[PDB]
RNA sequence: CAUCACCUCUAGCAUCACCAGUAUUAGAGGCACCGCCUGCUGGCUCCACGAGGGUUCAGCUGUCUCUUACUUUUAACCAGUGAAAUUGACCUGCCCGUGAAGAGGCGGGCAUAACACAGCAAGACGAGAAGACCCUAUGGAGCUUUAAUUUAUUAAUGCAAACAGAAACCUGCAUUAAAAAUUUCGGUUGGGGCGACCUCGGAGCAGAACCCAACCUCCGAGCAGUACAUGCUAAGACUUCACCAGUCAAAGCGAACACUCAAUUGAUCCAAUAACUUGACCAACGGAACAAGUUACCCUAGGGACAGCGCAAUCCUAUUCUAGAGUCCAUAUCAACAAUAGGGUUUACGACCUCGUUGGAUCAGGACAUCCCGAUGGUGCAGCCGCUAUUAAAGGUUCGUUUGUUCAACGAUUAAAGUCCUACGUGAUCUGAGUUCAGACCGGAGUAAUCCAGGUC
RNA sequence: CCUAUACCUUCUGCAUAAUGAAUUAACUAGAAAUAACUUUGCAAGGAGAGCCAAAGCUAAGACCCCCGAAACCAGACGAGCUACCUAAGAACAGCUAAAAGAGCACACCCGUCUAUGUAGCAAAAUAGUGGGAAGAUUUAUAGGUAGAGGCGACAAACCUACCGAGCCUGGUGAUAGCUGGUUGUCCAAGAUAGAAUCUUAGUUCAACUUUAAAUUUGCCCACAGAACCCUCUAAAUCCCCUUGUAAAUUUAACUGUUAGUCCAAAGAGGAACAGCUCUUUGGACACUAGGAAAAAACCUUGUAGAGAGAGUAAAAAAUUUAACACCCAUAGUAG
RNA sequence: GCUAAACCUAGCCCCAAACCCACUCCACCUUACUACCAGACAACCUUAGCCAAACCAUUUACCCAAAUAAAGUAUAGGCGAUAG
């Protein structure tokens, strides 16, 4: 009660995102207030066949599969074995709750399809072993198993709490016969020490730092950032954005690609982070990383998704009302 | 901010106590003292008498069970010639099963 | 806090009225178990009949 | 505050107020005339007026430099009459020390025939009463409200009842509203603001049986999964220092051939159900079936409170060190990192914000770490002035203007306008401000009551 | 001369400059049930209907205070003071002015400033200086409005010298986890773990303590024995036969106590040398005396009387610090 | 040796028993105790609260007509305190 946090959240985005977007903002508030589109990823470990058919029915229609036949018309690829359903733009039509099948699993999961863009633009490559940092609750860390191109995983995150939600999701989607190996390691740890504990083992890393969520922040009255008590830990919140990727650039070996993520629309944890860690390798660790090209990736995912196309380095994903998916941001920096 | 109180755990009967059936021997978090003789194990590590006898404290030979993965690879990885000791509690009996009585004379 | 399990009743097929409590999945269908019936001395199938509450 | 003037709101009417009245009226309110300006309500100007609050010319004067004289009352003595607060007992000294830390009574020294009378106000933490300061109470009361619990009451309606060729009144039962009624403000964090916290598990955490470090620092838990004999019974024990609760368990019947997991939880009453069984972020987690704010109008019962402790950090002073400034040149002077002594101050957790006695008048006592006067070294001391050091407390250390966490700045002088201590030294000698108050506004806070170390009277 | 820091009460500790007491006399404060115990009667029955009984039952004896709020409610009594109103009356010189809520200024009303006074003349006055003084004035008389209210030019003003809700009586010996008090003699045993709590000023349970009873072990303690970790590391503790000793457990009945303080030691509070706060072990103090100057906590010492006997215990600070070379030196050279 | 100090009745308390009083003259509801003129005025209606529940909000004993016993039992009750 007293202030809510909702206005307090409101308030400083009204302030900065203004200047930031201009006459966008005002489109960017109302999807944000508004609820945001869901998007259904199906599960390859279940009935993967027998689900697209029943999302069809529903008109839900896969929009990765539209996206794979377009890299040849506009003529690293992209992470493969990625299924999901979402609706038309404009549709407001929500997917019924998901439900186990016969071999016990959930048959899809619902997730923002703006989510999946991170691990799309990863470009996940098989046999490869893939660190996920800040991997709970889980959102990033599915879509990474259901490509089945990753042997080794690492899902690492600060809070227990969250990892435990992981863990939940991971046993009610993902069969135990993968989880029971070393396949997928799940411990709650600093993301900072993974620039120590373990340096150039990951060719493919994801990182997702913790960031004031703009979808969450304007709803979610608990454990808010905008709140009176948490104020230290947003004013320190840029900082740990800034060593959380650095460890991250320094675990993957030369040749890898790093994937940054961040779901806000703010440049100061955006753009200035991604800058900040590439001249924080150089002056401590001595480290030059390249920052890839996101166009040709924005120009096939036009058609369901909208961009905003004043970034320095990554791309990012601002929320509309036809289309409702964001906020998110994606950079892939790849090592040399 | 937690707030927490000791468990009271720990050996309830030293070397040489007469004990009976049933009376419970240690309590630990871990397997601190291992069931020997005459000592059983309950869910929460719990050691208790299986007959009544005094209470013997001995170093034996550890041999874990081959379906045990963790401790089976830790003496895989000792150096030849190593062997493993553990403390643990016995039981000794002091009365026997029973006596055979004159009942009649047929 | 979301209530990811529901408790059921699961009462014997045997009509000796014998019932127990049992936690399943809300997202699932009817459970059909072989639990011991105490009145007939035997394993016995169940089946759920009401939801009692949600956990 | 009221006040003409202005403005808003309500009311189309009579036989006890309004009113023996009728919208040019009456009532409930705001604002404070007028004049100007403005919106479709707001801002300036200005006549007089004021025991309002400041400022100023001139005069006036004992307000003062700087007090003095006289008269009257009082006073003191003689005669008559004759109270009150107060009072453990007193055969009632001073200086150091000690001490619930401020000694007439204790320790060590010093002083000391006994008694009135008149003065004095340093002490007897002097006396009376009032009040301030917080704190406490499952103590009160006033006020306010979107605190909880209510509509008995009143008003407006509905249906019933009743009349009935129709209608009302009354009554019963419902529904809104008004105005009231009863009751309460859970703890922890110097206070307030803003936040956090209250149960359970683990670690720093008591190194070795058990228990034990509150506050504090840090990370968790309020699940999930596999079973469906996760059946029924029953020796002996453990136990979070009580109880409640919790834990383990041989044998046996019945089957098969005491589940994982550090925490993962909630009593009684009551409610639902044929039985079985289930029900609370009762999270203030041993839980009240359901109750906030405020008081500077406050009340009652009590408790606490300048002075005192402080070999780590920090600051100051004097030495030590001898790097470095001073043309050269450690030491004429000055001085870094530091060290050793004396003194002051800060300090166990929201690695938040703020807030909790002192001048003056009079009279001074004392210290010297000396501002002046005196004596004596060194000088980058020619002489005059200066700088520095040793010695010296006999004596002296001004008058004004603004302003005042009551202190600086400024003006004119002086051989100098010393640093402190003394319960602001000193309020039973006096007085100003503050602590802050009963009234009142301005600014800010609050729905309001009201509040703010803020501004002012 | 020598020795001796009034009493009560409240706090860890009062000579305390914390509370109470001028003093005398009189008055003034522990009321009761179940159970248990003790002593009689009778006894598988007891009792003067009813009730209890697996030795009980009946009777007696023996245990549970005083004063004090602010309040709340009900019914009365009050507007001769005051607030406002009603009825019918009265008063206001002189002067300047004008048909004035005008000016000056008496009576009169009010009470601005200063001083006196402060148990006073006075539970609000006096002297001087002031505001008003033909008006929204002042004032005499009678009447009205009464406490869940009245009245109010709102000051939370006034309503008979304590009005944030009058006074009196009654409920009422209200209640108070709070303050204070608690009255003959003598002896005996007797102090510091905790938990829960609208709780930390309290209470309940446990621990401790007391009394009675029953029973047999209790304390001290020889080995043996009690975990690995994160690599290592303390004083010790638990258990414990002998032995030295005399207690311990259980049964019955209750009350009372609890932030103790300081000293030694080991620690704890963001990795804080002291200090503050908080644990742990031990001691002392809240019990005696002697000694450290006076002295609750240091040291010596505890079981109680009389003696004009004796032997002892602890028990009195050390320290005074700075002399010193004599003689000589040309040169391959400014390597 | 002053002030004083001492005293024993007055009467009262609790029971039993029995159901008590009020016109001498005059005055007395108007301003009571006031000799002496048109009134029309008339009575009846749950107690509450303190307190207990360690707050408080439902609730909380108060002779109702025979001592004893049934019995603090059946019942009632934030199924609490307590009531019965
Ligand atoms: C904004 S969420 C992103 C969740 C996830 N990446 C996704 O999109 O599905 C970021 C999470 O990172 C975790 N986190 C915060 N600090 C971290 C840290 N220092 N190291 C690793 N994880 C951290 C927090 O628990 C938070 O839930
Ligand atoms: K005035
Ligand atoms: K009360
Ligand atoms: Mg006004
Ligand atoms: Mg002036
Ligand atoms: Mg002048
Ligand atoms: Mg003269
Ligand atoms: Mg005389
Ligand atoms: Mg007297
Ligand atoms: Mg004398
Ligand atoms: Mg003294
Ligand atoms: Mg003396
Ligand atoms: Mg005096
Ligand atoms: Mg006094
Ligand atoms: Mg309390
Ligand atoms: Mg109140
Ligand atoms: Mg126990
Ligand atoms: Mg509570
Ligand atoms: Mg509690
Ligand atoms: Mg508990
Ligand atoms: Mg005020
Ligand atoms: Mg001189
Ligand atoms: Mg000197
Ligand atoms: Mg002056
Ligand atoms: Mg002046
Ligand atoms: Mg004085
Ligand atoms: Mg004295
Ligand atoms: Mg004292
Ligand atoms: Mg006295
Ligand atoms: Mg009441
Ligand atoms: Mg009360
Ligand atoms: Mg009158
Ligand atoms: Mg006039
Ligand atoms: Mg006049
Ligand atoms: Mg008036
Ligand atoms: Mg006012
Ligand atoms: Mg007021
Ligand atoms: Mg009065
Ligand atoms: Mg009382
Ligand atoms: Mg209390
Ligand atoms: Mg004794
Ligand atoms: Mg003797
Ligand atoms: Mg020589
Ligand atoms: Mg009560
Ligand atoms: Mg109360």
């Amino acid at each position: 009660p007293k202030f809510p946090a909702v206005r307090l959240a409101l308030q400083n985005f009204d302030m900065t995102y203004s200047v930031q977007f201009g006459d966008l903002w005002p489109s960017i508030r109302v999807s944000l207030l508004s609820e945001q589109k869901y998007g259904a990823l199906v599960n390859n470990f279940a009935a993967w066949d027998h689900v697209s058919a029943k999302l069809e029915q529903l008109s839900a229609k896969d929009f990765v599969n539209e996206a794979i036949s377009h890299w040849e018309l506009q003529s690293w690829a992209c992470s493969p074995n990625l299924r999901c359903f979402t609706f038309d733009r404009g549709d407001i039509s929500r997917f019924p709750p998901a439900r186990p099948g016969s071999l016990g699993v959930m048959e899809y999961y619902l997730m923002d399809a703006a989510s999946l863009l991170p691990v799309l633009a990863l470009g996940l490559q098989p046999g490869d072993i893939v660190l996920d940092l800040c991997a709970a609750p889980g959102g990033k860390t599915l879509a990474l198993l259901q490509t089945g191109c990753c042997r080794n995983l690492a899902a690492n995150d600060l809070s227990p709490s969250r990892i435990a939600r992981l863990q939940k999701i991971l046993h009610s989607y993902v069969p135990e016969e993968i989880r029971d190996g070393n396949q997928v390691r799940v411990t709650s740890w600093d993301g900072r020490k993974w620039g120590e504990l373990e340096g150039d083992t990951y060719d493919r890393v994801l990182v997702d730092v913790p960031c004031t969520t703009d979808r969450h922040s304007l709803h979610e009255e608990e454990n808010n950032i905008f709140k009176r008590s948490r104020k230290k830990e947003r004013q320190i919140l840029p900082v740990l954005q800034v060593q959380l990727l650095a460890a991250g650039l320094l675990a993957t070996k030369p040749g890898g690609h790093v994937v940054y993520s961040t779901c806000s629309l703010s440049h100061l944890q955006n753009e200035y982070v991604v800058q900040g860690a590439i001249e924080l390798l150089a002056n401590q660790y001595s480290i030059q990383v390249q920052v890839e090209d996101l166009t040709h990736f924005r120009r096939v995912f036009m058609d369901t998704f909208c961009f905003f196309s004043s970034c320095q380095v990554g791309e990012l994903v601002i929320p509309n009302l036809m289309a409702n998916f964001g906020p998110m941001y994606f950079c892939k920096m790849r090592r040399l | 901010g937690g707030k927490s109180s000791g468990r009271r755990q720990g050996i309830k009967k030293m070397e040489g106590h007469y004990v009976h059936a049933g009376n419970i021997i240690a309590t630990q978090r871990h397997f601190r003292w291992h069931p020997g003789a005459h000592v059983g194990v309950g869910k929460n590590k719990c050691l208790y008498a299986l007959e009544e006898g005094i209470v013997r404290y001995t170093k034996e030979v550890y041999v874990p069970h081959p379906r045990n993965t963790e401790a089976v690879d830790l003496i895989t990885r000792l150096p030849k010639g190593a062997v493993l000791y553990k403390t643990f509690v016995h039981v000794v009996p002091a009365k026997p099963e029973g006596t055979f009585k004159l009942v009649a004379m047929l | 806090s979301k209530s990811k399990n529901i408790l059921v009743r699961m009462v014997s097929e045997a009509g000796t009225g014998f019932c127990f409590n049992t936690k399943r999945n809300r997202l699932r269908e009817k459970l059909t178990l072989l639990h011991y019936d105490p009145v007939v001395k035997q394993r016995v199938l169940f089946v759920e009949k009401k939801k009692i509450r949600s956990l």
